[PDB]
Order: C-alpha cells, then structure tokens, then sequence
C-alpha cells in the first residue's frame, strides 16, 4: 500500500527516493537512557 | 572642589584631555564646582599598573575614572587589572575603546561603564540586514570560547521572537590548525550562507579550508564580523564578504569630549541630592565602599547627552550603548568600498553597485532542497 | 611548601594551633611537607598584593589556602586574577573566598568550596517535591545568570519523572508599583512561589505582596542563597516559614576545611609526582617587567580533577564547582532566627521534620480554619492502603498520601 | 598608502648569483603578495615572478623569489647571468587601499 | 588574447585623452577587471584605475575628481576621460587587464600607447 501511494506521489512531484528499512524495528516511544535520567528518542520516529 | 582623574595612552592624549575638561570647566555656570583632571600612563606588568593606579588615583579622591586601550596591538588586557582595583569600592569606570563581550557580565565587572558597541549588536545588525532581504535560512560557524557564545545566545534569543529556526550550528573549537568535518558537514545542506564570527587567526585556516573545497563562487555568500576581515586574515579571504565594520572606531578626542560632557552632566545632576561623601584615599586603611555608590552608576545610566560630537549617547541597562552606527562595507578585488549605511532598524543601502561571491549581479537566492529524500520504512504486514 | 592564610578578625583561631600537623596523619608517603603561617589585617587591595607576592619570595610552590571573615563580594575575583598572574594553585574556604563565580580566565587556578546557582536549583525541586507541592510559580527580577536559572529549572521540569504544573513564569522589570506590576503579580493565584532577587528588591518585593495577601497562613516562599544574606541580619519585611537552601556554617567549620585542603593539596601533589616525578616552582619575583607568559609545565587541573582524601569524596569539575557540597536547609523560626531543618547528605534529603508545622506567618495574620486532621481505617473497597513505587517514590495519579 | 625603494642600479659577473631586494617602509610587507615585472627596453614589461613560490609557463628557472618576513624587504634572485637577461626590474604591490610600484633596477654585465 | 592601444593622436596641452584597447580573442563582458596603467619617461610606475563591465570602478584617491573611465560592451572597447589634464601630464599609457586569481597581477601586458603632452 504505502510503496504504491509514495510511487504515486513520486509521479506527481519531481524527486528521487532511495527506501532503507529501519535499523532496531521499534516504533519509537519515548524512554529514559540507560544510566542517566534524561529522555532521548529510538526506533524508527528517532531516525527522523 | 572635585577631581576627575583617567588613564590614557600617550602624552600628546593627555594633553587633549587637558585642554577638553578646560572647554568644559568653560562651559556651563561652573558655580562652586570645579573639576581639575590627572593623568597616568600604561606598565608592561599588571601588578605595577594595579597597585600603581590605586596608590595615586585613590588617594587622590577621584569621582570618575577612564580608561582606554593601549598602543600596543591585539590583546584586551586594558581594563582589567583597573576594573578589578576600582571594583572594589563603587567608583564607575568608563570605557574609551574597549570592545570585548567579556566585560558585559554584571556579576564578575559590578561596576563598568563605557560608550562603544559590544559583539552583541553585530548579530543585531545581522538579524535587521537579513530581515531586508528574506532568506531566513542562516547557519553559523561559532568560536567556543565566551566571545562566540555570547553572539550564538544574542541570536538564538532574537529570532525566537519571529518565531524562526536557523539550520544547524556548529563548534570547531579554538587553538586548531586543522578543521575538515564541520565543513564537510555544512556541505550538504540547504542554506547558501556561510555567517561567521571567527577571532584573528582562525579566519585564515577557515578560510583556507573553504577555498580547498570549491565552496566559494556562483552562490554560498558569506557574512563576517569586524574583527574577521582585519589584518592577516584579510590576506587569505575570498571576494564578495560583507565585512562589516565601524563608524569613528580607532577615534578617541570625540570619545574623550563625549565622555567628559556626560560625566560632568551626571556629577552636576548628582550635586542637587542629599548628603554626599568620598571615596576613601589611600588604597590600604579602608575595606569598606561609601553610602551611595551605585547610586551615581545608577544616575549615569539615565544621563542622556546627544550634543557632544555624535548622536545620543544613551545608556541601556546593560550599559554598553545604544543607538549606534556602523558602515557595511564589501569587499571587491581588494581596496573596500562602502556599500551601505545602518543607524537601527533603518538600513539604507547606497546606489554604487553590488558583486556578490560569483561575480554575478543578482541576489542568490539561498536554498536548493537538493530533490531528493531518504525515506525510511518499518516491516507490517499488510502495508509494506 | 603550601602556606596558610587567615583573617583572625572575627575567629578566635590563631596562633600555633591552626598551624601544624599537617598533611602527616598516617599516609604512605605523599612528600615532606611544612606549613608556614600568617595572619593578615583587614583584607585591603594593596596588602594583599604585598602580602601575596612577599609570600611568593619564599616557599610557595603549592600556593595558599587563604581564608577570611569579611562578606565583601570583590575579593574572590582579584584573587582569581592574582592567581592568574602568577601560576600558583590557591585555594578558598571561607568569607569572600565563597562567593562563587560563573565566568573566570582560561588559565586561572582558583577554585571554591561553595556550591553553585545550578546546584541550589536542584535541591530546591528536590525539597518541594519531598512535601507535595508540585504546582508553582516562577516570579523573578532582573539580575546576572536569571536567564540561566530559568533555563535549568525549565530543563529540570521538562526531562522528569513526576511530572510537575508551571503556570505564570513573571519576568517583572518596570519600577514596582506601577500598574503592570500589580496584574502580573496578581495573575498567580497557585500556594508556592519561587523568587530569584538580591536581597533588596526581594524585601521590597515581599513588602508590596503582603498587602494583596500572598503571604497568608497558606503560603510557603522559597528562595536561593542568595537573598539568605549572612545569616545575622534580618529586616521587619521576611514572614516566617521562608524555606531557603544555604551553604553550611554551624555543623563543621574552619579547623576541619583547612585540614580538607591541605590533604586536597598534599594528594595532588603527590599525583603531580606519581607521573611526573617533579614539582618546579613557578614564582619569580614580586615586582619587575618582561616576564614569561605561561608555564605549562605543570598541569594540576586534569591531574586533581579525581582525588579523594580521608575516605570521603573531594572531587573538581570542569569549572571550580564542587562535586558534593554540604549545603543545608534553613526556615525562618517565630523568634527571628534561623534553623537547623534538614542536611543535604550525598544524594538524599535526609530531613527532619515530618510534616510541615504550618508557622505562623504574621504578627496579624488570622488563624487558620480551612485545615484539619482526618482519621481513617485501611479496610474493606471503602478505603484500601498501598506502598509507593520504588522508581519515582510518590503515589502516581489520584491517591491521596496517608501517613 | 607608500612607497617601494630600490636601488637605481647594480653590476655582476655573469653566471654568478645576483640578489635584488625590493623594501616596504609603512605598515609590513608579510600578509600581501608581491610580484617581479621585467620590462624590456623599448618591449611592454613582462612579468617573472607571481605568488613569490611559482613561475610563468616556460619561464626561467634560475628566477627565485624570498620574503624576509625581518627586515620587511622582498628579495628576488637570479642565478646564470646572461647578456639576454639585461632589463628593468620592478616590484609591484597591493594593499586595502590602492596598489603601488617599485622604483627599478637595471642590471649591466 | 592580445591587446592594441590606439589614441587619438592629440597630445596638445591643456587637454583631455581619450585612447581606446581593443582586445582580439578575449571577451570585454566576463568576471575578470581591466586596469589602466601610467609610466612617465625615466621614472617609476603608477596605477590609475581598473573598469568593470559590471557596475563600479575605482579609479584613484589622489585624482578621484579628474579621471572617469567607461566600458562598452557592444563595441568590445573601454576608454577613459582625463579632464583637466596638465601639460606636465606627458606619459605612456598601457592596457594590461588582471588575473582572476586571488591575488592581483596584470597578465599579459599591452604594447602600450605614446603620449607627449
């Protein structure tokens, strides 16, 4: 489904995409670091 | 009877001063109030200066003290061994032509005056020249030391008011000889402005590493400070730059006569108060400040005098200034030629021509968005 | 090597008894070390310079560990730049060599026991959530480092656990009684405020509030050290109950300080040697022109940067901000005085008092009628009792707490 | 603005080392570059020596240039005298202002 | 690319110049500068300005009011207008234009016109 719609919007605006999969799988949620107390982004939502 | 003592340069600015505070003394009712100056001159050491500046100034009763830069080239070690000595009690010490973001912390200089414009307003001016020609995609190089923080904070803080973001900033540290990632970085981006704010020696190897990778020329403009285009660094510089720089810098008679107005306007506007002291004498006996010294600070920051040699002198609660001008200058093949003027929110470009950094004529417009994304997908099973 | 400098105005500690037995106890071997003493007059500009040049004429080596009684806020930044001029190690416990100091040069060697602002913010979150309070409010006037505060206790509230209400952040700068400052302080209507001033304007600041009614008997002001003052004077304008974290001065002082300093300076030392196997002096002379610019010789910032003396933690950071202070807790009693309530131990509160007495605020303030005790019984769905998470030590959401 | 000083004339054997130093008495010639004309007489000048490190295509190379970075003079020598080598030398200069010319040599064997 | 020079032939005193470089093999509109330069008889070299096809030129400081050059791009030529010029005036003008570069260095050199006021 998704492949077909960003082919679609590809035809309709000019530019050239190049898909990697993600790295870890996880969606990405926010999470505290191991040995710390701050919170920092993962996943998919922290390759953004 | 009051006196007024500062530490100059040379002789021949003592004399200036001399006949300056006589033009005042002429000036005005000079009813009961009398205001004879001293001088003294620079040391090599600063322990000399020091203790030599509160044996002879203190004990003297001073009520005002001033300041200038030495001679000698580069360094800022001017005010500091005076600010620190004066700092003890609450006398203010006014600047002459000392420049450095460093003396703009409150709590480390509590008492600090002068009439030049700090780093700050640079990136003030940056901010009132960009909003003149709409491009809104800046990115900047910044020295980590205190002189670049100050000007990354100045303009993080005004542009949040516009409700804007500027690309990315980067840190390529100080004492190097060798900088290739951040350039490399930059590189790749879709911001076509390369403003910097370097110190002396670090523009040349910038310089030198921007021109090894094919960066300047048919676009990628550049945006400096004063102190970035001067000297040696000029040397090494590709064209186009805007180097900005500073109406009446290395001038001090009209400062000097600038300064002694606004002293004696504050010291005459003092007088008419309630009981007033001095300032103790003799650099050794006494610990403790008198009674009402930062009240003069305080009075000296509402003293506005826009008649001396230039426009208003006004104080802010900073205390650097405020309403100053400059002169945007441009380099083309050597031998700058001025290009524009600014006076606060109201830059007014001149008519002589303009070349940018490719030796086009029209404006380049800064962004590409490089056509091409990097989209990322996660496994499901009915979707991908 | 070393020296020790007092001030003797207000401290009776003097002579001989300060000043030996040094850093000998029963260590391996760290070096020979003498102590020389000194005992200074009033702290005044040109003696000092005299005094410390004169001393540099000498053994030196290590520098001081000078400490004065004075509350004068400009010695610690000549001092800096003394040291700066003349690379020699200097230390500072008590009186003006305290006020700490954010901006200081690149090479200088001088370096504080007292905490720092980003500390103080820290310990105050930590006590206002240990008593549920939670909600707050943030007024403060204008002064050096407030943008600093504001941004670290922004940071602090926002990457949490617990999460905390934050409403009405007054930034008030127009004179201070002129129209705009009475709606902006009328705008806050949550019970704690905390308030980031120096000393006078938080009096007249607290002097208008209590006119509008913000310092009923519902009310608990929190304030930095640095509107505390020193502790021994104290103007017809504080109310009671004025929590306030300040640096310790009555649990241990003076004999204990110099002798953690001049273990502090003995086990750098005997680090500088571990690897270089040298300590060369760096003094030259007192007077004189055309000096040398730097000796980087010698490099005692990375090498004392981890030292610990006598089993407890003595630790430096980047700048010269203690790794663990020993700050206190302090309230303002109904007999004008200040309190002993809590002790910042390593990382815990560590407090005394259970519940929070509800002081009286004013001499005219009328007495409380909307708070009450409630008696209950764990049994049956009517009411049942639980334990608090270990991670985020509170009850999360709904559930009142019950002692 | 200055001014350049040059000798107005010097002599040599030929095939020995011939050095010319060309002084700058304002400010310090270390940060601007300096260039080495020759002019025939009677020929339009040709330039020898640019950048003080490189050479024209084909042009000679016992042609050397030095800068002194001490004295603030520029220096330029010349090894293997020939009767063909005998012109006028100039230094030329820039700076943030305007440019200016040596005073010249001439050369005779 | 090469360079002839060709003046007006007048070198009457009290006068004004007006002499003309035309370039065989270069472009007059491109991003390089072109220079003017003065040689009197038996002494140095001066340097009276440089034009641009562009828009701005700077010609001297210490004759700011008396010397105006100008370009035109149609017929491949740029000639400059020295008014008020003295009979002491008498020099030879030659046309050497710039290198890009980074620095300033005129390659090649014209032939160079004669003028004897």
């Amino acid at each position: 489904f998704c492949i077909d719609l960003l082919i679609k919007l590809a035809r309709t605006m000019n530019f050239t995409y190049e898909v990697h999969l993600v790295a870890d799988g996880k969606f990405g949620t926010q999470e505290r670091v191991n040995n710390s107390n701050k919170k920092e982004w993962n996943g998919m939502m922290g390759e953004l | 009877i009051v006196n007024i003592g500062a530490v100059l340069s040379t002789r021949k600015h003592e004399q200036m001063f001399r006949e300056a505070v006589n033009q005042a003394n002429k000036r005005h009712g000079s009813w009961k109030i009398q205001l004879n100056a001293t001088s003294v001159t620079h040391k090599p050491n600063a322990i000399q200066m020091a203790l030599s500046v509160c044996e002879d100034l203190i004990s003297s009763q001073v009520y005002a003290i001033l300041v200038s830069h030495p001679p000698t080239p580069n360094d800022h070690f001017t005010p500091t061994p005076v600010s620190y000595t004066a700092g003890f009690y609450r006398i203010p010490v006014l600047g002459l032509t000392t420049r450095m973001s460093i003396y703009s912390d409150k709590s480390i200089h509590l008492s600090f005056l002068r009439t030049v414009p700090p780093y700050s307003h640079q990136s003030s001016v940056w901010f009132e020249m960009m909003r003149v020609y709409s491009w809104n995609h800046i990115i900047l190089l910044v020295s980590d030391d205190h002189e670049g923080r100050a000007a990354q904070k100045r303009l993080e803080t005004l542009l949040e008011e516009r409700e804007s973001k500027a690309e990315k900033v980067l840190q390529f540290d100080p004492g190097t000889k060798n900088v290739t990632a951040l350039l490399m970085e930059a590189k790749e981006l879709e911001a076509r402005v390369i403003i910097l704010s370097a110190s002396e020696d670090d523009a040349a190897t910038v310089y030198r590493a921007a021109a090894m990778l094919n960066m300047t020329g048919s676009g990628y403009v550049w945006l400096v400070g004063e102190r970035e285009i001067s000297g040696n660094a000029l040397r090494y510089a590709p064209d186009g730059i805007l180097g900005l720089q500073l109406i009446n810098g290395k001038n001090e008679s009209a400062h000097i006569s600038d300064a002694v107005g606004v002293v004696a306007q504050a010291v005459h506007e003092l007088l008419e108060k309630e009981n007033i002291t001095d300032p103790p004498r003799g650099c050794v006996g006494n610990t403790n400040i008198w009674k009402t010294g930062p009240l003069f600070k305080r009075v000296l920051m509402s003293s506005k005098y826009a008649d001396g040699v230039t426009g208003r002198v006004e104080f802010n609660e900073d205390g650097d200034r405020k309403f100053a001008n400059y002169s945007i200058m441009n380099l083309q093949r050597r031998k700058l030629v001025q290009v524009g003027i600014y006076n606060g929110t109201h830059v007014i470009p001149n008519d002589r021509k303009i070349i940018w950094p490719g030796g086009e004529t029209e404006k380049p417009r800064g962004y590409q968005m490089s056509t091409r994304l990097k989209i990322v997908t996660i496994h499901q099973e009915p979707f991908v | 090597n070393i020296a020790v400098m007092l001030g003797h105005s207000h401290d009776v500690t003097e002579r001989e008894l300060r000043t030996l037995w040094g850093p000998e106890q029963a260590a391996g071997l760290p070096l020979d070390v003498n102590v020389v003493a000194l005992l200074m007059n009033r702290t005044d500009p040109k003696s000092l310079i005299t005094h410390v040049c004169d001393l540099m004429s000498g053994a030196r080596i290590h520098g001081l560990v000078f400490g004065d009684d004075t509350d004068q806020e400009a010695v610690a930044q000549m001092l800096d730049f003394i040291s700066s001029h003349t690379f020699v190690p200097i230390l500072g416990i008590h009186g003006g060599a305290s006020m700490i100091m954010a901006d200081k040069d690149p090479t200088s060697t001088f370096f504080q026991f007292g905490a720092s602002i980003q500390q103080q913010a820290t310990v105050m979150l930590k006590i206002m959530q240990d008593y549920d309070w939670h909600v707050f409010s943030l007024v403060t006037t204008i002064f050096p480092g407030y943008r600093e505060f504001i941004s670290f206790v922004k940071t602090t509230v926002d990457n949490s656990f617990v999460g905390w209400d934050m409403q009405n952040v007054i930034t008030l700068d127009t004179s201070f009684e002129d129209a705009k400052t009475q709606v902006q302080l009328k705008k806050i209507h949550s019970s704690v405020i905390l308030l980031y001033c120096s000393k006078d304007e938080a009096v007249l600041i607290l002097s208008e509030a209590r006119s509008l009614g913000l310092t009923g008997y519902d009310f608990f002001w929190i304030v930095p050290s640095l509107v505390s003052g020193n502790t021994e004077l104290i103007p017809k304008e504080f109310p009671s109950g004025l929590i306030s974290v300040s640096y310790d001065d009555w649990d241990y002082s003076l004999e204990a300080r110099v002798r953690d300093g001049i273990g502090i300076l003995t086990t750098a030392a005997s680090s500088m040697l571990e690897k270089f196997s040298y300590i060369p002096e760096a003094k030259a002379s007192c007077y004189g022109q055309m000096e040398r610019p730097e000796v980087p010789m010698h490099t005692l910032h990375p090498f004392m940067v981890n030292v610990t003396w006598d089993g407890k933690d003595l630790s430096f950071t980047e700048e010269g901000y203690q790794v663990h202070p020993r700050l206190v807790v302090i309230v303002l009693n109904k007999d004008r005085e200040w309190e002993k309530v809590g002790k910042w131990e390593n990382h815990t509160l560590s407090l005394r008092h259970a519940v929070w007495p509800r002081y009286k605020s004013f001499s005219d303030c009328e007495p409380d009628d909307n708070h009450l005790s409630i008696v209950t019984l764990e049994e049956a769905p009517f009411v049942i009792v639980e334990d608090i998470d270990p991670l985020t030590e509170t009850c999360v959401r709904n559930t009142v707490p019950c002692r | 603005n200055f001014m350049l000083t040059q000798p107005h004339s010097v002599s040599e054997s030929p095939g020995k080392t011939v050095t010319i130093s060309c002084t700058r008495s304002s400010g310090s010639i270390a940060s601007n570059y300096v260039q080495w004309y020759q002019q025939r007489p009677g020929s339009a000048p040709t330039t020898v020596i640019y950048e003080d490190n490189q050479r024209p295509s084909g042009v000679p190379d016992r042609f050397s240039g030095s800068i002194d970075s001490s004295s603030n003079s520029a220096s330029l020598t010349i090894s293997g005298l020939k009767t063909e080598d005998e012109a006028d030398y100039y230094c030329q200069s820039y700076d943030s202002s305007t440019v200016v010319f040596g005073g010249g040599t001439k050369l005779t064997v | 690319l090469q360079l002839q020079e060709s003046g007006p032939g007048l070198v009457k005193p009290s006068q004004t110049l007006s002499l003309t470089c035309t370039v065989s093999g270069g472009s007059i509109s491109s991003s390089n500068w072109w220079s003017w330069v003065r040689q009197p008889p038996g002494k140095g070299l001066e340097w009276i300005g440089e034009i641009y096809h562009s828009g701005n030129t700077n010609y001297n400081p210490s004759l700011k009011s008396r010397v105006t050059v100008s370009v035109d791009k149609s017929k491949n030529q740029f000639s400059l207008k020295l008014t008020s010029v003295t009979a002491a005036d008498t020099a030879v003008y030659y046309c050497a234009r710039d290198v890009s570069g980074g620095v300033n260095w005129f390659d090649p050199w014209g032939q160079g016109t004669l003028v004897t006021v």
